[PDB]
RNA sequence: UACGUCG
RNA sequence: UAGCUAGUAGGUGGGGUAACGGCUCACCUAGGCGACGAUCCCUAGCUGGUCUGAGAGGAUGACCAGCCACACUGGAACUGA
RNA sequence: CCCGCAGAAGAAGCACCGGCUAACUCCGUGCCAGCAGCCGCGGUAAUACGGAGGGUGCAAGCGUUAAUCGGAAUUACUGGGCGUAAAGCGCACGCAGGCGGUUUGUUAAGUCAGAUGUGAAAUCCCCGGGCUCAACCUGGGAACUGCAUCUGAUACUGGCAA
């Protein structure tokens, strides 16, 4: 059944890449919204548009800068079989800090730069590469 | 400026209708010592013909790598046919440690101080083809500030 | 392979058991030499391999490869026995110490010569 | 515990030289170098990437008169030292004391001069140190004593240290015999040749 | 104030005792992930008021039998 | 008796004694309660050779600590500069 | 056996 | 090696100890432990650490130091803080 | 520890040289004698056996053996696999277990941040100091990745209510 709607997010994302697909839809949340706009802000995507009333839809515009996909390599890190949970000293950095990883912290979704930088660690949900 | 070495050269055989027959394989690369690598394969009856065919095929077929100060820049995981190969930048860790086939192609590609660690399979002829590849889709951060828009 | 199942039973490699039973892991061992042979070796190669058999002092009976050209060996000859498989033989896995309790060097031998208990000549 | 044995033969299987008999004449003219290391010295080794990477430490150990158990502790130190290996580990060898007596001059050879050295004709700081492998800090003086001072060997050795390059981190003078270890010497400082990331891969195998 | 816990009653019937079972939630050291791990203590109560499936907060005192070193404080959340 | 006592740890020939809070009967090198200074009697002439915790030797002297003759001996040395 | 190249 | 446990699990009262306590005894209740591995079997002194490892780990716990246990073998108490 | 005396005078072995693996020829032997960690050498011109010359590596040591870790991503948590190489239960139902769509409120158990107590000393690491240097000894720090308590944060997971 869907267990980690996260993922399957990140999957439209890495499928939609692949396929040269302009635009990907999926079902919304607030946590995909938080992430959405985590993307959005660090340029992996162009926009995010949250449509509908009773059942919300997700849409994310996304980006290629040249032929190739901007989106190099998004992975799931924090999955539901095995969560994972960092302090602000052992919160990595992703291609040597030429990629972003998103991390769920207190004070909000926030990347590893910007966390670090808050000085608070928390749950890492993605690596974006 | 061309600095070309060889990597390894093995013995093939074909077996016809009357007893076997000897050829010999060349796998080399070239490259200039600032990205721009090739490696060549190249087959004949002799040695200095496969060397010869090999080293002709690997000036063309040369590709731009970004690197570094003198070195890789983020850690790059490369795979080929059954040759799993990993490599870190290692930011003035001293000195070319790698493999062996991943040592020269490293070592004329121009970098110097990267740590390695091949794993896999270890074939000469599918451990390049997993540097290249690896080499090849490592960018650079003026690059992934262009893709990103900053 | 799913962390669950590695949870419920965890990787477990085995244990790599040791190729001389030279007991306790001792470096070399003693024993009397029951008796002395000749063996003739596996397919490819061919040879008469000088072996003797041995009743070491832990109880273990077991037979051991004597190294050189030429050997002073014979039947009761304490000898000190190493550890070592000559594969060659078919189920010899130690070897004899040249040089020790009853067992001379070798004989006339120049190179190699720590390896077959012989004493520098003087020059 | 050194070496003891044909000087030039080392010198001759490198095929550089490296300066193992510096002395009274020039440049060799009697060592056949490059010609016959021993009986199948004529051949062409084509030799392997272990035996590039070993050569190049033996190359090293070779001129500056150190066995193994005492360069693989300095590649140890130089490992641990912040910095670059290669240079960290140069650094380490240029500071010995046999070694420094040698760049001032005071010895033809570093043999040589790891006999005066060793014989107890050189002071640091005014204290004398009997020791080759003296670690000489930056800022030391290193001088000979009055006993071995005005021996003949240690003024002809100054007389060929004027047909050398004058190293550029030391204060040489021979008026008074007393040099001084002013600062580390920078890797551009010597030699050009040696190849020290091949003997930092030679110790990370 | 006191350090307690809290458990649920895994049986009852033992003469003015109980006996709770406690939830701790710790990741294993080795694979990482988060496991539900047990602790049956046998707990005194004076006056037995508290039955089987309840949830009961817990002080550690002196011993009182062997094991029971365990003692409630409050009984909450007893709904069958 | 917790006695304020020298406790031999340097090499051969070259003894380095670290002054030591310990239950008495416990052995010279073995189990303390604090460290609380040291005494080198050699270490060369440059600077200290010594140096030793008076506020913490006041405090055991208050809980009811002996001192050796040594240590005595090193608290009428430091006296309270020199 | 057996594959190692110049004015 | 899937069942183990009758002072066994708990209670009341008496005794006992420097001190709580089935520690012990009388009576009452019929519990307690166990697949989160009890019980049985083989092995083993434990730790700070040591060796190896890029690391995570793996092996080990000679010297040095902390704790425990033993003092020919089995048992017992006496003196005493 | 210092000074004086006499004289190079008292002071170099061990393994290896076919590939892996740095370092090669001659002679003796001829499926023998024997070598060997694996591949494998030896049945007449053996760079693999035995000797010599030569060389290579280490050096008051050097080899062999035993044992551990590494290499071994060949138990894979980091960090593997399962159509045909070993590997998908013959197929289902389902308890305990693991996981769980979406919104709001509360809690704050996990999670995170800070503080305090502790995590003995030595050892490892860093910056210094003393033995002529080094090993060694030593001063100060870092570390001991932990546990407990208190103070907060509430995004994610959990509890509770809708």
């Amino acid at each position: 059944s869907m267990q980690d709607p996260i993922a399957d997010m990140l999957t439209r994302i890495r499928n939609g890449q692949a396929a040269n697909k302009a635009a990907v839809t999926m079902p919304s949340s607030k946590l995909k919204v938080a992430i959405a706009n985590v993307l959005k802000e660090e340029g992996f995507i162009e926009d995010f548009k949250v449509e509908g009333d009773t059942k919300p839809e997700l849409e994310l515009t996304l980006k290629y800068f040249q032929g190739k996909a901007v989106v190099e390599s998004i992975q799931r890190v924090s999955r539901p079989g095995l969560r994972i949970y960092k302090r602000k000293d052992e919160l990595p950095k992703v291609m040597a800090g030429l990629g972003i990883a998103v991390v769920s912290t207190s004070k909000g979704v926030m990347t590893d730069r910007a966390a670090r930088q808050a000085g608070l660690g928390g749950e890492i949900i993605c690596y974006v590469a | 400026e061309l600095q070309e070495k060889l990597i390894a050269v093995n013995r093939v055989s074909k077996t016809v209708k009357g007893g076997r027959i000897f050829s010999f394989t060349a796998l080399t690369v070239v490259g200039d010592g600032n990205g721009r690598v090739g490696f060549g394969y190249g087959k004949a009856r002799e040695v200095p013909a496969a060397i010869q065919k090999a080293m002709e095929k690997a000036r063309r077929n040369m590709i731009n790598v970004a690197l570094n100060n003198g070195t890789l820049q983020h850690p790059v995981k490369g795979v080929h046919t059954g040759s799993r190969v990993f490599m870190q930048p290692a930011s003035e860790g001293t000195g070319i440690i790698a493999g062996g086939a991943m040592r020269a192609v490293l070592e004329v590609a121009g970098v110097h101080n990267v740590l390695a660690k091949a794993y896999g399979s270890t074939n000469p002829i599918n451990v390049v083809r997993a540097t290249i590849d690896g080499l090849e889709n490592m960018n650079s951060p003026e690059m992934v500030a262009a893709k990103r828009g900053k | 392979a799913t962390v669950n199942q590695l949870v419920r039973k965890p990787r477990a490699r085995k244990v790599a058991k040791s190729n001389v039973p030279a007991l306790e892991a001792c470096p070399q061992k003693r024993g009397v030499c029951t008796r002395v042979y000749t063996t003739t070796p596996k397919k490819p190669n061919s040879a008469l391999r000088k072996v003797c058999r041995v009743r070491l002092t832990n109880g273990f009976e077991v037979t051991s490869y004597i190294g050189g050209e030429g050997h002073n060996l014979q039947e009761h000859s304490v000898i000190l026995i190493r550890g070592g498989r000559v594969k060659d033989l078919p189920g010899v896995r130690y070897h004899t110490v040249r040089g020790a309790l009853d067992c001379s060097g070798v004989k006339d031998r120049k190179q190699a010569r720590s390896k077959y208990g012989v004493k520098r000549p003087k020059a | 515990a050194r070496y003891l044995g044909p000087k030039l033969k080392l010198s001759r299987r490198e095929g550089t030289d490296l300066f193992l008999k510096s002395g009274v004449r020039a440049i060799d003219t009697k060592c056949k170098i490059e010609q016959a290391p021993g009986q199948h010295g004529a051949r062409k080794p084509r030799l392997s990437d272990y035996g590039v990477q070993l050569r190049e430490k033996q190359k090293v150990r070779r001129i500056y008169g150190v066995l193994e158990r005492q360069f693989r502790n300095y590649y140890k130190e130089a490992a641990r030292l912040k910095g670059n290996t290669g240079e960290n580990l140069l650094a380490l060898l240029e500071g010995r004391l046999d070694n420094v007596v040698y760049r001032m001059g005071f010895g033809a050879t570093r043999a040589e001069a790891r006999q005066l050295v060793s014989h107890k004709a050189i002071m640091v700081n005014g204290r004398v140190v009997n020791i080759a492998s003296y670690q000489v800090s930056p800022n030391d003086v290193v001088s000979i004593r009055e006993k071995a001072k005005k021996q003949s060997r240690v003024k002809a050795a100054l007389e060929l240290a004027e047909q050398r390059e004058k190293p550029t981190w030391l204060e040489v003078d021979a008026g008074k015999m007393e040099g001084t270890f002013k600062r580390k010497p920078e890797r551009s400082d010597l030699s050009a040749d040696i190849n020290e990331h091949l003997i930092v891969e030679l110790y990370s195998k | 104030k006191i350090r307690t816990l809290q458990g649920r009653v895994v049986s009852d019937k033992m003469e003015k005792s109980i006996v709770v079972a406690i939830e701790r939630f710790v990741k294993h050291p080795i694979y990482g992930k988060f496991i539900k791990r047990t602790t049956k203590l046998h707990v005194h109560d004076e006056n037995n008021e508290c039955g089987i499936g309840d949830v009961v907060e817990i002080r550690e005192c002196r011993p009182l039998s062997k094991t029971k070193s365990w003692t409630l404080v409050r009984v909450v959340e007893k709904a069958v | 008796m917790v006695t304020i006592r020298l406790a031999r740890h340097g090499a051969k020939k070259r003894p380095f004694y670290q002054v030591v809070v310990a239950d008495s009967r416990n052995a010279r090198n073995g189990r303390f309660i604090e460290r609380v200074g040291f005494f080198n009697p050699i270490a060369s002439e440059k600077e200290e050779g010594t140096r030793l915790d008076l506020d913490r030797i006041a405090h055991w002297v208050g809980q009811g600590a002996t001192i050796s003759d040594r240590v005595a001996a090193l608290i009428k040395e430091v006296n309270k500069a020199a």
